[PDB]
């Protein structure tokens, strides 16, 4: 009952870098309740996705996410340097209760 | 126009009970959900979280689930957070985190979007 | 068991082959023909029981072989 | 052109209306289209695959039970309690055993037994579903001017790939040389999932029904457990022995592999590892051809001297296939090449590999063509270096329309409704007999189906029987749609 | 054919996506979007109805 997103992955400005987490048949693989997270070392943690494809206000559209099943990728095309800190996932289980990513720690240079 | 503050801690000492507040403002308190989310130092974020609604039913954790209860008022619009029998590795920072609730008063299913606005988070210490 | 409900009528048919075709195409014959030569007696009687009622001549082979054929 | 060989050929000509033209094609299937230009392709669906499965149910196999305890108690005092009845992993049955002073309660009487084994799987069968959207056929599409070694192997690069899916639209397809022809491919009413469930034992794999699959007596578990050890209908595994009025006892029912292997005698073996491959049913295409091109114009005609290399070579059913090696000229060129009687008169004869090409001289391109019917005389090359070559295609007749009529009732045969293509805008014929062909098989099937081989020829024999001793000309409506068709179709099923 | 039910679907701020709902007929249709390029053509199919 957790999710398994990587380490930490890094890309050079200009590019594009995919981030990926897995999880049970209960919260990614039939649910559409997966978002993502923006946790910079000094600030609490913003909202930076909605449903797995959707975005919220004030975001840019840097940002896109899909899901294939159990593994819900997030990419982020064309990085810049307000990129560096931490992601975290989120699913809403079919049991009722929440679960968090591990964390990527995202660099550039 | 939506402001989420708390209420920090100093430090702690493992036996004791623990009460941290938040005040939400900017949207009325009935009809919203407010839910907990630690973050211990360079860990994964854990899920304290409470489904408040403007009736009081609300679902305990799964980890914590006979180890911590908490309270609520809606004329301060405050909840609280009464994290009992501390240990060692109780020390993270705790968030408050703003939900919404559906119109029907009841609270069966969680919304598109969960977490738009958040507490600047309080860091507890044990000792 | 599952031996039985033997998924043979379910539309479902392509034109590629199936599982077991020309094995279960005919095993339900070469089973109702072991029986008869094991079990005489019951066609016998299935004959006598199918001339007496049905009446009309289709009626007593429609009988005799509904009757020789939902035995096993 | 990886069409030759196939014991399904398939031709299919008449691009009338637009330029569009509708075919189906099956895994097992090839088909060939001709047009009075714009030259001829093979078309064949090579690989259905369902991307994300998601389990709804888990049969068991094979299990056993361990902890098998058991408690009576003495007659007309109730019936016994176990503490490890309380789970639901202990099977249990409750059974009236008899007592006396022997067995040390008193009464004389008959008292209960109760029980308890848990029940602990060691074999899973689990069956996917797949939506009918993110499912992916995968179709070649070859063309014809055969430069050497491509006839028929399904191996090497010779034919374009696109991939259908139902998230895809008007599938460009630009194959080199020739125009560039689109598929408006309608995947979703294909092969009708949302019934389909993909059950996969051990290491083989199935298609089967899905309410055949839901009914199936087993010891099931949903989709979405972990953690399996709550079996839901745990006695159809297991049985109680209580021989006498003594002590019951349980034991394994033992492995339904096999008996389940004789479950699936009807349901086409697919490929479940590593990746959900499927090889069975067809998908409808709207073969649209407004820009092809013949690749043939603008070169030259040929010098002469031709030679043959592979004989004439008839493969399946009069489209003879010849291998000719070509020597000396410029040489990108053309072919000369005809079908005539014996006095070189009468074009008789049909060419398949329109427009043939010699390219890089040192390199046999070979020819498909279609005699008639008896003695034809294929020519090849200018007058210094002909070939007159004969051949007796073997005599047939109007049977050949027996033929494709038995193709056409056996392709109405494995495909229902479907079947009515091939055609193109056929307007007041090809909707009307779809439309019947709908409302007649949307009757037949669910008020005749679930029988067998056999009971599909009995029904027809005894509708045919009652029809043929009727009256009032309802002889022919009991005979010529319900009689010998459903004696036709007890013969075709079990494919 | 096919009714259409969210009547005049409009596009604001671009980076934004706007969901249609549409009414098809009990049989095969098609669902087209776009115009010149891109052309989004769509299948699908209803049951009975
Ligand atoms: C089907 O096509 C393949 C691909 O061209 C053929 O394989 C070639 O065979 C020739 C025979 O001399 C080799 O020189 C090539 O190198 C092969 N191509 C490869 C390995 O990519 C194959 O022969 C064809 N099938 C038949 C039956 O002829
Ligand atoms: C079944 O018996 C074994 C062997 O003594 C024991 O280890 C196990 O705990 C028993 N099962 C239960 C549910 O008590």
């Amino acid at each position: 009952s957790a999710l398994t997103q990587p380490a930490s992955v890094s890309g050079s400005p200009g590019q594009s870098i995919t981030i990926s987490c897995t999880g049970t048949s209960s919260d990614v693989g039939g649910f559409n309740y997966v978002s993502w997270f923006q946790q910079h070392p000094g600030k609490a943690p913003k909202l930076m996705l909605y449903d797995v494809t959707s975005r919220p206000s004030g975001v840019s559209s840097r940002f896109s996410g899909s899901k294939s099943g159990n593994t819900a990728s997030l990419t982020i095309s064309g990085l810049q340097a307000e990129d560096e800190a931490d992601y975290y996932c989120s699913s809403h289980t079919s049991r009722g209760t929440w679960v968090f990513g591990g964390g990527t720690k995202l660099t550039v240079l | 126009e939506v402001q989420l503050v708390e209420s920090g801690a100093e430090v702690k000492k493992p036996g004791a009970s623990v009460k941290v507040s938040c005040k939400a403002s900017g949207y009325t308190f009935t009809s919203y959900a407010m839910h907990w989310v630690r973050q211990a130092p360079g860990q994964r974020l854990e899920w304290m979280g409470w489904i408040n609604a403007g009736n009081g039913n609300t679902k305990y954790s799964q980890k914590f689930q006979d180890r911590v209860t908490i309270t609520r008022d809606t004329s301060a619009s405050t909840a609280y957070m009464e994290l009992s029998s501390l240990r060692s590795e109780d020390t993270a920072i705790y968030y408050c985190a703003r939900d919404k609730v559906d119109d029907y008063g009841d609270y069966w299913f969680p919304t598109l979007w969960y977490f738009d606005y958040w507490g600047q988070g309080t860091l507890v210490t044990v000792s | 068991s599952v031996a039985l409900v033997p998924h043979v009528g379910m539309g479902l048919e392509t034109r590629t082959e199936t599982w077991m075709s020309s094995e279960g195409a005919w095993k339900h014959a070469q089973r109702i023909e072991t029986w008869i030569l094991r079990h005489p007696g019951f066609t016998i009687m299935a004959a006598i029981l199918a001339y007496t009622i049905g009446t009309t001549h289709f009626q007593r082979a429609l009988i005799f072989i509904l009757l020789t054929a939902v035995a096993p | 052109m990886r069409c030759i060989g196939i014991s399904n050929r398939d031709f299919v000509e008449g691009v009338s209306g637009g330029s569009w033209v509708d075919i189906v094609l099956e895994h097992g299937s090839c088909v060939t289209t001709m047009a009075k230009n714009k030259p001829t392709l093979d078309f064949e669906l090579i690989e259905t695959e369902a991307k994300q499965p998601a389990t709804l149910r888990k049969y068991c196999i094979e299990a056993k039970l361990t902890n098998t305890t058991t408690d009576s108690r003495c007659p007309t005092q109730g019936e016994p309690s176990l503490n490890e009845e309380q789970d639901k992993r202990f099977v249990c049955k409750h059974s009236m055993v008899d007592r006396g002073w022997g067995n040390g309660c008193g009464l004389f009487g008959k008292g209960g037994i109760v029980t308890c084994a848990m029940f602990t799987c060691k074999k899973n069968m689990k069956g996917k579903v797949v939506q009918p959207e993110n499912l992916e056929y995968t179709i070649v599409i070859t063309p014809h001017s055969g430069e050497e070694h491509a006839v028929g192997n399904d191996t090497g690069k010779h034919g374009k790939e696109i991939k259908i899916t139902p998230q895809s639209s008007i599938t460009e397809a630009e194959l080199t040389g020739y125009g560039t022809v689109t598929m408006e491919c309608s995947p979703r009413t294909g092969l009708d999932f949302n019934e389909m469930v993909l059950l996969q034992m051990e290491n083989k794999a199935w298609l089967v029904h899905r309410q055949w699959f839901l009914d199936l007596p087993l010891p099931w578990l949903p989709g979405a457990d972990t953690q399996g050890s709550n079996w839901i209908q745990k006695e159809t595994l297991v049985t109680f022995k209580n021989p006498h009025a003594k002590k019951q006892d349980v034991v394994v029912l033992g492995s339904q592999e096999g008996a389940m292997h004789t479950a699936l005698t009807g349901a086409t073996e697919i490929q479940m590892s590593s990746g959900n491959l499927l090889f069975t049913g067809h998908l409808k295409c709207r073969l649209r051809m407004d820009k092809l091109q013949l690749k043939g114009m603008s070169y030259s005609m040929c010098t002469g001297k031709f030679k043959v290399v592979k004989e004439i070579a008839e493969t399946q059913h009069g489209t003879i296939v010849i291998r000719v090696q070509y020597e000396g000229d410029g040489s990108p060129c053309k072919i000369p090449f005809e079908i005539m009687d014996l006095e070189k008169r009468h074009v008789l004869g049909r060419l398949i590999t329109v427009n043939p090409i010699v390219t890089e001289k040192d390199s046999p391109v070979n020819i498909e063509a279609e005699p008639p019917f008896g003695d034809s005389y294929i020519i090849i090359g200018v007058e210094p270096g002909q070939l007159k070559l004969n051949w007796f295609k073997k005599g047939s007749s109007i049977g050949q329309m027996i033929e494709t009529t038995m193709r056409g009732a056996k392709r109405m045969a494995i495909l229902g409704d479907t079947a009515w293509d091939f055609g193109s805008l056929g307007g007041v014929f090809t909707s009307i007999g779809k439309a019947l062909h709908q409302v007649f098989g949307a009757i037949y099937g669910a008020a005749f189906s679930g029988v067998s081989w056999i009971m599909k020829i009995l029904i027809g024999v005894i509708i045919t029987w009652i029809g043929m001793n009727s009256r009032s000309t309802s002889l022919s409506v009991s005979l010529v749609l319900v009689g010998v068709v459903t004696l036709y179709l007890g013969v075709m099923v079990q494919a």
